[PDB]
């Protein structure tokens, strides 16, 4: 717990409410549907997975597309490449070695070429202004984990595992801040492993109560629930591994009884 | 963004290297003097280099009078340009210059004020800027000093890993990156600063190593070979032998003489061995210190 701690938090409050895309954009997107983004972003989970790149990475790059396309018309067919682009960039910003192009251009099974992949990554930071350093529901979760009194791994990496869940799906959680996605996974973790709750230092801190993420809670909760039906499945895959200790394969309660 | 590179007039390569080349220039419309920083882009056909890709959206989320200000980003298909406001020289330079007469007290009490100031705000946006050293300082004829350069910045909203070919050149490198620590904190710009501080005092760098091992050396030699009393966890660190001979620590009065009882209370607190105990720039600029501090302006060459 640096002493910038709460100045961090405060400042990353502040961010979260201007790196903000637009939450009914894919409405005015005349090709792509949330369906399409869904398969997007499952696919960038399992890049992520293929190059070992940290999660924060697919976070920032999640980011980056919804700001895009927030703001560009793009595409069935050039979809893909702004994903790619997208996970380019937020290696560059948070890998100590990111891959190089030739291996984002490999992952895209030559459907684009190198040429492409760099036009797109100067298209993309001129869009966002070279503004890349975003925050994330991973961030928050960090924060949040100090005032985990008991320090719980599985509650860690449920938590992960939930607030991955929620950037599969632009609806409802486009609607959502970070920091409010982050408590509601953060408690949802936290109840369904140790059978407590939305801790009393976080009420301070964040100044989010049980009753306030409530909304929040519900969409995460049905998430949760319907996780193992839903048509991408990279993330429970991931979190199936022995390194997130198989929390997707973890029973979600039948109630929250909030 | 031709149209731009087109208003600009190169006066004098201020400086180069690996990442591209420095010039001042000035605008052609406005009369308004910048350092341009030149990136060639085709030394790799990778992009845009990291280095870049961290100065710039970092920098331009950091609004302060003591942070270099990026004016502008061209990029056009092979280079790429950084446009900084132009200041006169770097600290390093001015120490050299400096080094017959000495820099007064209190100009170097206004620096280290001004120093503290911008790195306490780089920490409070979740930056550790990892390079602080003298050429990477920036003064201009006002009395003003601005950290600049930050290439190896990293955001740190996320725990930053030790990596062997991003850390700060030698002699303001922290012990606890010599003994091989796991992640880098806020601490190792504050030491850094610690050694800057007493460059500035003594006019003679603080922990001239010239290599890893004889760089702790200097350290121990002049702290003292740190235990596990005043270090808790320093004998399992990575690097830490427990075959290090066990110097006692100097006495401060006769390592920056130069120095009051408060100065060297500070400089104390900024070279504390444990990172964890290690005084933060934000409790610094409450040190009394910095009670009477003014801003004298330098005597640039
Ligand atoms: C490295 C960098 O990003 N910047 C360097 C400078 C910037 C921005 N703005 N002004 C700079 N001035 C100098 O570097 C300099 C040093 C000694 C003598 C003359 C000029």
């Amino acid at each position: 717990v640096p002493d910038y701690h709460e100045d961090i938090h405060t400042y990353l409050r502040e961010m979260e409410v201007k790196c903000k895309p637009k939450v009914g954009y894919m409405k005015k997107q005349p090709d792509i549907t949330n369906s399409m983004r869904a398969i997007l972003v499952d696919w960038l989970v399992e890049v992520g997975e293929e190059y070992k790149l940290q999660n924060e990475t697919l976070h920032l790059a999640v980011n980056y597309i919804d700001r895009f396309l927030s703001s560009m018309s793009v595409l069935r067919g050039k979809l893909q490449l702004v994903g790619t682009a997208a996970m380019l960039l937020a290696s560059k910003f948070e890998e100590i070695y990111p891959p190089e192009v030739a291996e984002f251009v490999y992952i895209t099974d030559d459907t684009y070429t190198k040429k492409q992949v760099l036009r797109m990554e100067h298209l993309v930071l001129k869009v966002l202004t070279f503004d890349l350093a975003a925050p994330t529901v991973n961030q928050f979760l960090t924060q949040y984990f100090l005032h985990q009194q008991p320090a719980n791994c599985k509650v860690e990496s449920l938590a992960m595992f939930l607030g991955e869940l929620s950037l599969i799906d632009a609806d409802p959680y486009l609607k959502y801040l970070p920091s409010v996605i982050a408590g509601a996974a953060f408690h949802l973790a936290l109840y369904t492993v140790t059978g407590q709750s939305w801790p009393e230092s976080l009420i301070r801190k964040t100044g989010y109560t049980l009753e306030s993420l409530k909304p929040c809670l519900m969409d995460l909760h049905q998430t949760y629930l319907k996780a193992p039906q839903h048509a991408q499945q990279s993330i429970r895959e991931k979190y199936k591994n022995s390194k997130y200790h198989g929390v997707s394969l973890l029973n979600p309660p039948e109630t929250l009884n909030l | 963004p031709l149209v731009d590179m087109e208003n600009f007039q190169k006066v004098e390569k201020i400086g180069e290297g690996t990442y591209g080349v420095v010039y001042k220039a000035r605008n052609k419309l406005t009369g308004e003097v910048v350092a341009l920083k030149k990136i060639r882009l085709d030394t790799e056909t990778e992009g845009v280099p990291s280095t870049a890709i961290r100065e710039i959206s970092l920098l331009k989320e950091l609004n302060h009078p003591n942070i270099v200000k990026l004016l502008d980003v061209i990029h056009t298909e092979n280079k790429l340009y950084l446009v900084f406001e132009f200041l006169h020289q770097d600290l390093k330079k001015f120490m050299d210059a400096s080094a017959l007469t000495g820099i007064p007290l209190p100009l170097i009490k206004s620096y280290l004020f001004q120093l503290l100031q911008g790195l306490a705000f780089c920490h409070s946006h979740r930056v550790l800027h990892r390079d602080l050293k003298p050429q990477n300082l920036l003064i201009n004829t006002e009395g003003a000093i601005k950290l600049a350069d930050f290439g190896l910045a990293r955001a740190f909203g996320v725990p930053v890993r030790t990596y062997t070919h991003e850390v700060v050149t030698l002699w303001y490198r922290a012990p606890e990156i010599l003994l091989g620590c796991k992640y880098y904190s806020t601490a190792v710009d504050i030491w850094s600063l610690g050694c800057i501080f007493a460059e500035m005092v003594t006019r003679r760098a603080l922990f001239p190593g010239d290599s890893e091992i004889d760089q702790l050396f200097r350290i121990f030699r002049t702290l003292g070979t740190p235990d596990e009393v005043v270090w808790p966890g320093v004998t399992s660190m990575p690097d830490y032998k427990p075959s290090f001979p066990k110097w006692a620590r100097q006495d401060f009065s006769k390592v920056v003489p130069p120095l009051d009882e408060d100065g060297r209370s500070l400089l104390s607190q900024m070279l504390h061995y444990d990172p964890n105990k290690r005084i933060s720039a934000k409790a610094a600029l409450a040190h009394p210190f910095f009670q009477d501090v003014t801003k004298p302006v330098p005597h640039l060459r």
